[PDB]
């Protein structure tokens, strides 16, 4: 992507805030999709030893 | 007291190793160590690099002015015949001048869009004190160098290295020497970015001047991506738009840094120094 | 049942072995039929010849081809 | 009009097959962000006699309050902010290998 | 004992095994030759194979002892002049 | 993955069994001389 | 036995060049076979570690432990030894560089118990080692601040790479 | 082990083999004994093998020093400066001939665990993945549930 | 093994190729070749007249010692073995393709 | 003749050197270190099987992550790339999902396009011809 070494690393391991609307939504389905974002399972660069989790906001 | 000698002998060698760890001896030149032949090690030097060096030219490449002055001082103390050795000053200038004129030619053909100053810095990088000395110490250049102080100063090591090329210049000619520079100095910028070797200040101020020569309107900086702006870990993707056309996009922790990185992204594309550029062709010339 | 597997040369699993369709051989197969897979041998090009010994190949369908060229069909 | 995937976010995938059918060709040019989908950067952020000299605002904080501030500004727990003993501080490699 | 229950794939695995064995019963119902035709059709090869076993079994003997091997041990003290 | 499908296509369930992926020589000289056959 | 600490005052360094900086003075001193526990001596040795020469004496002068007087006597003669033999200008320009206690050669006696039982008690001895360095005591390390914590945490997230891949 | 030993990433010296191949072996020193069964195999290597071996590797300077010793040794020095010393005490000529050949191929780097069986300085050509790679852009770049003007 | 390689990179092979160091070879099996804008797929392999991958042998050396130990409690069962498998290092020199799609 | 062991120091230094990085008395006492170095080596031998198991499971999760970004599931991607005669292992696909996002999207489209062809064939009764990407190259 022709980025410099530091910004390229920073962008890949960045934290992204996600929003969920809990109105008329089962808690488990809300929890299932929030769990993967918290663990970082939605990223191809996911690894347990790397703190690649994201922020989940549920209203 | 247990009778035996093998265990006691083996224990003595182990103690010496520990003593060496506690008190490491000062480094000494490879010549002073046993199993050294000045005439033999310099002949294998050509065969190792697969070149037809000339012994008379190659021997004068490792001789330094500091060594000559120090050697004369030793004989004066002992009252000791005259030495006709020639320094590498004449050869180093020939090697240095040819190397820059050959490196400039290679880069000006691979990257025709790069300005003269940009190519000038890259030649100043490959011929730099760090790159040249790193290559020299892995080609047995420091071992064969006749210096006054050990370890050889990096300034002295750089000057001796171009003397070896200078000797190769007369020995095999410029066509064969051009392969020597390509296979040892060009290979020193494989996984390195453009600005990692050509360090600049204010890339945005340099990006504007490049678009003025090409009659391109000034880019506009706008936020394309954003995450965690209010927190301590923000991410911004600032995009440069020339006439409402995206030319580059760069990330950063803050908007000013992300703006700066976007300019560096644009400059690489203008000079053709992107990461996706085709690798240098090391195949034999046709 | 362990002995009969050794008799038939079926020690290693997932390794094809050819036997004759005769009552004596089938008698041993009727005892360990729950441990083996029985498939008839197919010969689209016929029995292998002396010039085809180095070019034979058994496919999973039971067909023993005598010309294993490793090349896509031009058709 | 048919498209296996929406060609809006990453690139334009164009699947194709060769005449002999022995090679699958994929042409995927990169898509650029439109000018209308961006936001302008927020560049902006008297009778004075005495110059506003640089005044230090380094407030003293104990072990307790300092960690709670750190654990909230980084959304972490208190445990990672405590120091470690000499045994763990000496096992760490100060010259680790580097790749790329 | 703790009860154990059969899941969906457990039945599918058992049915898959049953399909293979039902096909094995088919191929064993069509002998190429009968009992009378088969008899004695391999007596020559079977007899010859066992005679090879006897040959290897009755050929067991100590290996030949050479005089070159004994004299080669004098080389352990070989040195330069 | 895909073992049952390959059997219906006349191929091996394991792609390493037989075919151009496995049977063909893995390398050859730059000049063009064929490589010696692999041990497998 | 080992007596290497006394020989550390006999090493003579080569003369310094005019451009070379001033070399601080090092004084090694010790007292052997002190009738005191090496464990209890450590607390007195731990206390004065890093203190100035005069500050250490003040803390030991009003301490109730027996070894406090012994340590002070060692510091007094080491301060005298520094000026007299180690060429130290100001006797107050010293600080405790190294100060620890070592186990000494201990005797064994029999301690009587009831029911004809007995135990083996040891008359414990210990050593004291002290090193003095000319110059003011080094400033203590300031406690780590939140700015340093933030700088460390961010640097941790900048050094992480994609593992188990290309 | 792995935990108890150091490790390094796969690499070469000055990118050997990129433009031209340079043999990393630089020097071989043999210490054999005229008398002694320990060097019987080593002396036979010097009589017939070292002369032919030196032809194949012209860039390697070979020293054969004959001195009294109980354990013959061979010292190998490489261009990067690493020195590897091995003992040929009581070995056949076949073992010594194959052992010297292995020392010729090595690059001199330490024989420890290698973390990756591959190494590339340009692992990405289409752009390394970032979380915004597969996210569509919205009109005016508005945030979720954000009202403008 | 399938290697996602590009130009001027290194690969480590866990067996001997019986090739002298410095010899240049060609890798016949290529399953996928990609560029910045276009991508070609083999079914399952590309033709040899379409993609040419060439590598160079740069080092032949043995592996670091591997510990192979087995233990069984209360049986006096214990044995340790050390193995050093041979290894080979190849450097990909160039990857060029030919316009033979049509 | 009376024989006594003179090199017993070296017989224990070859076991204590493998315990230098441990914690507690079991890094310098031979009686304790010998029972710990054995388990350290036993685990080292058995860990070679779990490393291969963990690497593949890591690849499966990483592939599944990139499949959802393109609206695909792991069974749909791996299962349908085989039917296109594209034999790519998990290691390459996971590396493609990280460093070659545009190439992985093309493979996602190919799996998605081939997935739809099978649905069309399941609706028909064989009269309709096979899909363009459903043709199988035969090797003889
Ligand atoms: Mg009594």
């Amino acid at each position: 992507s022709s980025f410099s070494r530091a910004p390229q690393q920073w962008a890949t391991f960045a934290r992204i805030w996600y929003l969920l609307d809990g109105k008329m939504q089962p808690p488990g389905k809300l929890a299932a999709m929030a769990s993967i974002r918290l663990q970082g399972l939605h990223k191809p660069v996911y690894h347990a030893l790397s703190d690649c989790g994201d922020h989940v906001v549920i209203m | 007291v247990k009778k035996g000698f093998r265990a006691a002998f083996r224990f003595q060698k182990e103690l010496e190793r520990q003593r060496l760890l506690r008190c490491p001896p000062p480094p000494v030149r490879r010549s002073e160590k046993p199993n050294w032949d000045y005439h033999a090690e310099i002949q294998a030097f050509g065969h190792r690099l697969q070149e037809n060096f000339s012994l008379d030219l190659l021997k004068t490449a490792f001789v330094n002015s500091c060594y000559i002055k120090s050697e004369e001082a030793k004989r004066q103390q002992l009252g000791i015949v005259l030495l006709n050795l020639k320094s590498n000053q004449e050869l180093s200038e020939q090697g240095t001048s040819f190397s820059q004129t050959c490196l400039t030619q290679f880069l000006e053909d691979e990257y025709p869009d790069m300005p003269t100053e940009g190519i000038k810095n890259l030649v100043d990088f490959l011929t730099g004190e760090e790159v040249v000395c790193h290559v020299a110490r892995n080609l047995a250049v420091e071992q064969l160098t006749l210096s006054e102080e050990f370890p050889v100063p990096p300034a002295v090591l750089q000057q001796t290295f171009f003397a070896v090329i200078g000797a190769l210049l007369q020995s095999s000619g410029p066509e064969r020497t051009a392969l020597f520079i390509r296979d040892f100095l060009i290979t020193q910028m494989t996984g390195k970015e453009l600005f990692e070797m050509w360090k600049i200040i204010n890339p945005m101020g340099l990006l504007v001047e490049e678009l003025k020569k090409r009659n391109v309107s000034a880019p506009e900086s706008r936020l394309t991506r954003q995450s965690g702006g209010t927190t301590a870990l923000p991410l911004y993707f600032v995009g440069l738009y020339c006439d409402k056309k995206l030319i580059a996009e760069g990330p950063g922790e803050t908007v000013l840094v992300a703006e700066e990185e976007a300019a560096r992204v644009a400059l690489r594309k203008l000079y053709g120094f992107t990461e996706n550029r085709r690798p240098w062709n090391y195949s034999k010339p046709k | 049942e362990k002995d009969i597997i050794k008799m038939l040369g079926l020690e290693k699993a997932h390794t094809p072995q050819v036997h004759k369709n005769i009552p004596s051989v089938n008698a041993k197969l009727k005892v360990v039929k729950h441990l083996i897979r029985i498939k008839p041998l197919k010969l689209p090009q016929g029995l292998p010849a002396e010039e085809n010994m180095s070019n034979t190949c058994l496919k999973s369908t039971g067909e023993l081809v005598v010309q294993w060229h490793l090349k896509p069909v031009e058709q | 009009t048919y498209s296996p995937l929406p060609d809006d976010y990453n690139c334009n995938v164009e699947l194709a097959l060769t005449s002999d059918g022995r090679t699958i060709v994929c042409y995927h040019p990169s898509v650029d962000i439109p000018y209308e989908h961006t936001k302008p950067i927020p560049r902006p952020d008297h009778d004075q006699v005495l110059k506003t000299r640089l005044e230090e605002k380094v407030e003293h904080l104990e072990e307790g309050p300092m960690i709670e501030q750190l654990s909230k500004m980084f959304f972490t727990t208190k445990h990672r902010w405590y120091p470690h003993g000499r045994y763990h501080r000496c096992r760490k490699n100060l010259n680790p290998p580097k790749d790329r | 004992r703790r009860p154990r229950f059969v899941s969906l794939r457990a039945k599918q695995n058992m049915i898959r095994r049953l399909e293979i064995e039902a096909e094995n019963h088919y191929w064993l119902s069509m002998p190429y030759m009968t009992r009378e035709q088969e008899r004695g059709h391999a007596a020559v090869r079977r007899r010859e194979a066992f005679e090879a076993i006897k040959a290897a079994a009755t050929s067991k003997f100590p290996p030949h002892r050479f005089i070159a091997d004994q004299l080669d041990h004098l080389n352990v003290t070989k040195k330069w002049s | 993955a895909g073992g049952q499908w390959r059997l219906q296509q006349g191929l091996a369930a394991n792609p390493s069994g037989y075919g151009p992926l496995t049977e063909l020589p893995d390398w050859s000289y730059a000049d063009g001389r064929p490589a010696p056959p692999m041990k497998g | 036995i080992s007596r290497k600490w006394e020989k550390k005052n006999k090493i003579v360094y080569p003369p310094q060049l005019p451009g070379e900086p001033r070399r601080p003075a090092e004084i090694y001193h010790c007292r052997r076979q002190i009738k005191y526990s090496k464990d209890k001596m450590w607390y007195l040795a731990k206390l004065i570690r890093g203190m100035s020469i005069d500050q250490a004496l003040a803390q030991l002068e009003f301490n109730d432990k027996k070894g406090a007087k012994i340590i002070k006597e060692v510091l007094l003669e080491a301060q005298d030894m520094a000026v007299r033999d180690h060429n130290v200008e100001f006797r107050s320009n010293l600080y405790i560089a190294e100060s620890t206690s070592g186990r000494g050669q201990c005797l064994k006696r029999i301690r009587y118990h009831g029911r004809g039982r007995f135990g083996i008690m040891e008359k414990v001895y210990c050593h004291y080692f002290v090193k003095l360095v000319e110059g003011p005591p080094p400033p203590p390390e300031p406690p780590k601040t939140a700015v340093a914590h933030a700088k460390e945490y961010i640097q941790q997230l900048r050094s992480r790479t994609i593992v188990h891949t290309l | 082990t792995a935990r108890g030993t150091p490790s390094r990433f796969l690499a070469s010296v000055l990118h050997n083999g990129l433009g031209r191949y340079v043999q990393q072996l630089q020097r071989l020193s043999f210490s054999v004994s005229r008398d002694g069964a320990s060097s019987r195999g080593a002396r036979e290597f010097v009589e017939r093998e070292v002369i032919d071996f030196a032809r194949r590797n012209p860039g390697v300077v070979i020293y054969v020093n004959s001195r009294p010793c109980c354990v013959p040794r061979v010292v190998a020095e490489y261009l990067n400066g690493a020195v590897r010393e091995e003992s040929i005490h009581c070995k056949s000529v076949e073992e010594i001939s194959t052992l010297v050949q292995k020392l010729a191929d090595q690059s001199g780097l330490d024989v420890i665990r290698i973390r990756k069986p591959f190494h590339t300085d340009n692992p990405s050509i289409q752009g390394q993945w970032h979380p915004f790679t597969n996210k569509p852009t919205t009109f005016r770049g508005l945030r979720p549930r954000e009202v403008q003007d | 093994r399938q290697w996602k390689v590009t130009s001027e990179d290194l690969i480590l092979i866990g067996n001997e190729l019986d090739l002298a160091c410095g010899e240049r070879i060609r890798l016949e099996k290529v399953l996928l070749v990609g560029a910045d804008n276009f991508t070609l797929l083999g079914k399952p392999l590309l033709g040899k007249d379409l993609v040419r991958v060439e590598a160079t042998v740069i080092e032949k050396t043995e592996s670091w010692p591997r510990i192979i130990m087995r233990f069984r409690k209360r049986k006096n069962f214990k044995k340790k073995r050390i193995v050093t498998t041979p290894q080979t290092v190849l450097r990909i020199n160039s990857i060029e393709i030919a316009p033979c799609l049509l | 003749l009376r024989n006594r062991v003179t090199d017993r120091y070296f017989r224990i230094q070859e076991v204590l050197k493998h315990a230098r990085h441990f914690r507690g008395r079991k890094n310098r006492c031979y009686r304790l270190a010998v029972r710990t170095v054995i388990r350290a080596f036993v685990k080292c031998t058995k860990a070679r099987y779990l490393k291969k198991k963990n690497m593949r499971t890591l690849w499966i999760n990483r592939i599944t992550a990139a499949s959802q970004e393109h609206g695909l599931k792991y069974p749909a991607l791996i299962g349908n790339l085989v039917k296109c005669q594209v034999e790519l292992n998990r290691k390459v696909l996971a590396d493609l999902a990280i460093y070659e996002p545009k190439t992985f999207k093309s493979l996602a489209a190919l799996a998605s396009r081939r997935r739809h062809e099978g649905f069309a064939a399941a609706l028909g009764d064989g009269k309709e011809p096979e899909g363009i990407f459903s043709r199988v190259v035969q090797y003889h």
